[PDB]
């Protein structure tokens, strides 16, 4: 099908449990950090 | 070695064929190659170190273009790609090496030959990821690749009617 | 019944806004041979591009 | 304590007055308090709420939930409980208070901070620069 | 090769835009290859390749092509601060100088659709680069906001909406720090501006690990009491070290009732952008505080959907579902939005009347306005001790609200007729 | 209407203080407009289509 | 900044006489709308490959 192209088969997705729990982690950190950017952004000047 | 030499003053025709051939030689895609065990890749490896001792460097820039590039027949395209895929795989690093200097080498005329080269380039950039290689050449084609860019950039900026093309592709489905 | 035609009226603007975005985006996508040839699609009409038949 | 201020006190009690299972009325009492205009922090919230066990589901009468805002009300100051914060803050027994004993503190609220930011912290509090920290100079920074 | 010398294949004609193209895919096919190794990487970026992508690839080319450019500009900038923020400087650049003039040039509809693609494609790699493309996003929403202009809203505003509600509400998880209760540890126009002084990795710093609270068998009733002290006095001590000047100043919960906040729940452009910011708000109510402050807000902006009539269907489901517990609308009654919700209904419905007697006006969303603020009053007095607290004080209202609807003949909507009948029902309940 | 208010107002000999009120108010409701136009909720729709689609 | 880019090709092409008429025998009228028309053109400059809509 689409296996003919090497370029295009490249894409290798592998993600492991521990780095997933890290990664999981950033990911709530960093919408903490925007939400109390955003609030920050509301307060009255 | 003459197989290949051959394939040089034969037909598009007949090219498949020996094609075929030097795929069932290099384990290639012969199923491929005809549709378009450790002793046995023992083989196939005295196979292509014989074939690199024998194909200088002139006759595999030929070749190289010849059927990815010239070849003007996808399925002709695709035994070469799998053909040089397997090349360069079962091959040291110096024959390695060389052949991904010959392949930067045509890179700068892929111009002249439009769609037909996709395989082509295939190789080129799954070679130039693959193979181990120095600072300075990695730079050099780096350099190579940014330069065909903006010279097709430029050429299609400044193309007489480029601005019919741009527009066209906006409004009506050419 | 104005109500409910209006709903239909303006749940049509979501869509034309979609078509409007698509048509902004000026691809250039060849025009498509569908296997229903049915609605009588003219070679003209189907050079037009589908976003633009479609808004 | 106005009477305009008991008289509010008693609309949002009695607004959010309600009873169940756990100890609501303490849960609801936390939220009269921040509906009132102030917002103790969870800490604040949890210990009121425990400072309050006096019958099933933490029943609180309005003297009794006058009775809990009275002592610290707008919690502007509390020199008793500053004295208090000195013996706590002086986790060996009282009488001056170290940096060791300070990140003890700031841990056991969650908080990690580098030995610099200690010194830092030390530094601020002591006036005299003996490296000790009394009432006098814990007391100073608590109304600087 | 003789032969093949003399003649051999097929070539391509001068000048040959079509071939010149499919030269230009495949260069980008190749650079797609040769971005997925580190050094290959940076060395395309020190060419000046993302310059030469953005200028002329990113608008040319197959629907396929142009993403697969934005792709490749986003693995050159992956990982990479130098070329992630150069990108970022041309999105600004490119987004903010359409915004001049964009009612004089209404172009914008596909000038900037690419440039924010990009900048959308980018902060869906996550990599830690990632603070300048929130910075960027930002500043651009910020900016497209203060803009009403449909046009400016639709295309930046909504992709700004769409990158922070997918940052904030992330790709849910599949297998640290918590904020301070009264106070916001983060600045907004001091990370704007790039002070090291307010940034993630300070902002982290900044606020206590979660930790674990444990005690599950251990009452700690005296533990409870002293860590309330040394919060207390540590937080104070960090307050007067900063009204000293020492440290820097925390930011203070409050909010202005006036903010882009109303701006976005409320945009007639589309609903898009307006579903995007309920999203945005009801993930800004995880916190308790945070909670009591967006309800403040929203119950301000409530004159805004009596304002905006239909276009606020998105505002109104977020806020009944933020006060769906008697909790906070025991809280928000003890507020007064009783009282407030009565003046709007009373307000309207005196509208309608004063309506009445002028031109026979037929609308399909008539009292689309009334019937939610009434619907407000209804849930709230579907708790037992706001009734108990407030029949008094709404009897008045509901029947001077009833009378007048009575009143409407000609103006009289079936939403008009569905308040009404809850009128009768809160009167009767009462 | 506009037809007669036009002439009118350069057929009349008039003061300079009428004149320049006039001006005002034609510039005052021109604005007005084109404010209303810019910032209608689906003025980028009729837009687009009145470039695009025939209507 | 609206009018010459709104309305029908017939409103648009009145516009441009109104303002050709503004711009009659008034240096600083002239003077005003050829800076304008510069500017554009300089900003569209600024990046015409960059940015096609400059047509
Ligand atoms: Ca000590
Ligand atoms: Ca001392």
């Amino acid at each position: 099908q689409n296996s003919q192209f090497l370029l295009t088969r490249l894409n290798d997705p592998k993600m492991s449990e521990t780095e997933r729990q890290s990664m999981e982690s950033e990911r709530a950190d960093r919408s903490l950090f925007v939400q109390e950017l955003l609030l920050s952004t509301l307060v009255r000047e | 070695y003459f197989l290949l030499q051959v394939s040089f003053l034969v037909d598009e025709g007949v090219s498949p064929v020996l094609l075929q051939l030097l795929s069932c030689a290099l384990c290639g895609s012969k199923v491929l190659a005809a549709l378009a065990g450790s002793q046995e890749d023992q083989l196939c490896t005295a196979l292509v170190n014989q074939l690199n001792k024998f194909a200088d460097k002139e006759t595999l820039i030929q070749f190289l273009r010849c059927f990815l590039l010239e070849s003007n027949s996808s399925s002709v395209r695709w035994q070469a790609h799998c053909l040089t895929l397997h090349i360069y795989r079962n091959s040291s690093k110096s024959q390695q090496e060389l052949l991904l200097d010959l392949m930067w080498s045509i890179w700068p005329e892929l111009p002249a030959y439009g769609r037909k080269a996709a395989q082509f380039v295939d190789l080129l950039g799954y070679f130039s990821l693959k193979t181990p290689q120095t600072e300075k050449k990695l730079k050099e084609y780096s350099q190579k690749a940014v330069e065909i860019l903006r010279t097709q950039n430029h050429i299609l900026t400044n193309h007489p009617n480029s601005n019919i093309y741009n527009t066209l592709s906006g409004l009506v489905e050419f | 019944k104005a109500d409910r035609v209006y709903h239909q009226l303006m749940g049509h603007r979501p869509q034309l806004e979609n078509l409007l975005c698509k048509v902004n985006e000026a691809a250039p996508e060849k025009p498509q041979d569908d296997s229903g040839t049915a609605g009588g699609i003219s070679s003209t009409s189907a050079s037009v591009n589908r976003y633009i038949l479609q808004l | 304590l106005t009477e305009e201020q008991i008289a509010e006190f008693k609309e949002a009690f009695s607004l959010f007055d309600k009873d169940g299972d756990g100890t609501i009325t303490t849960k609801e009492l936390g939220t009269v308090m921040r509906s009132l205009g102030q917002n103790p922090t969870e800490a604040e919230l949890q210990d009121m709420i425990n400072e309050v066990d006096a019958d099933g589901n933490g029943t609180i009468d309005f003297p009794e939930f006058l009775t809990m805002m009275a002592r610290k009300m707008k919690d502007t100051d509390s020199e008793e409980e500053i004295r208090e914060a000195f013996r706590v803050f002086d986790k060996d027994g009282n009488g001056y208070i170290s940096a060791a004993e300070l990140r003890h503190v700031m841990t056991n609220l969650g908080e990690k901070l580098t030995d610099e930011e200690v010194d830092e912290m030390i530094r601020e509090a002591d006036i005299d620069g003996d490296g000790q920290v009394n009432y006098e100079e814990f007391v100073q920074m608590m109304t600087a | 090769r003789a032969l093949s010398v003399l003649g051999c294949g097929h070539t391509s004609s001068t000048k040959c835009y079509g071939c010149a193209s499919a030269v230009t895919e495949h260069c980008i096919t190749l650079l797609r290859a040769l971005a997925t190794n580190p050094a290959l990487r940076h060395i395309l970026v020190s060419q000046g390749l993302i310059r030469e992508l953005f200028d002329y690839n990113l608008r040319r080319g197959a629907a396929a092509m142009r993403e697969e450019v934005r792709q490749l500009m986003c693995l050159l900038t992956r990982d990479n601060p130098e070329a992630t923020q150069q990108m970022n400087d041309l999105i600004i650049g490119k987004v903010s100088t359409a915004l001049k003039g964009h009612w004089a040039n209404p172009d914008l509809a596909s000038s900037l659709q690419y440039e924010m693609l990009l900048l959308t494609d980018s902060i869906s790699k996550e990599d830690s680069c990632w603070e300048l493309r929130l910075r960027c996003a930002l500043s651009l929403f910020l900016m497209a906001v203060n803009i009403k202009t449909p046009v400016v809203v639709e295309n930046i505003t909504l992709m700004c909406l769409r990158i922070l509600q997918k940052l904030i509400k992330p790709p849910a998880p599949t297998s640290t720090v918590k904020p301070y209760c009264n106070e916001i540890h983060a600045q907004a126009q001091l990370w704007l501006k790039r002070d090291p002084k307010a940034s993630y990795d300070a902002w982290k710093k900044c606020l206590p690990i979660r930790g674990i609270d444990g005690n599950g068998k251990a009452p700690s009733k005296s533990e409870l009491r002293h860590l309330y002290l040394t919060e207390k006095y540590v937080w104070r001590w960090k307050q007067f070290l900063s009204r000293r000047g020492k440290r820097t100043s925390p930011l203070d919960l409050k909010l202005g009732h006036n903010n882009w906040l109303r701006q976005v729940l409320f945009t007639p452009a589309t609903q898009a952008a307006r579903q995007a910011a309920c999203t945005i708000v009801e993930a800004l109510a995880t916190i308790p505080s945070r909670k009591q402050q967006v309800l403040d807000l929203l119950t301000s902006y409530l004159d805004e959907l009596s304002i905006a009539g239909e276009c606020a269907a998105e505002y109104l489901a977020l806020y009944q579902k933020l006060i769906t517990s008697a909790h906070w609308k025991v809280y928000l009654a003890a507020r007064g939005v009783l009282p407030y919700v009565g003046n709007l209904i009373t307000k309207e419905i005196a509208r309608l009347l004063a309506l009445e007697e002028a031109t026979l006006s037929t609308d399909l969303q008539q009292g689309y306005a009334l019937k939610s603020l009434t619907g407000l009053l209804s849930s709230f007095v579907e708790v037992e001790s706001i009734k108990r607290h407030f029949k008094s004080r709404l009897v008045g209202t509901v029947l001077n609200g009833y009378l007048c609807l009575r009143k409407l003949v000609v103006q009289r909507t079936k939403l008009i007729d569905e308040t009404q009948d809850m009128l009768l029902e809160m009167l009767e309940d009462m």
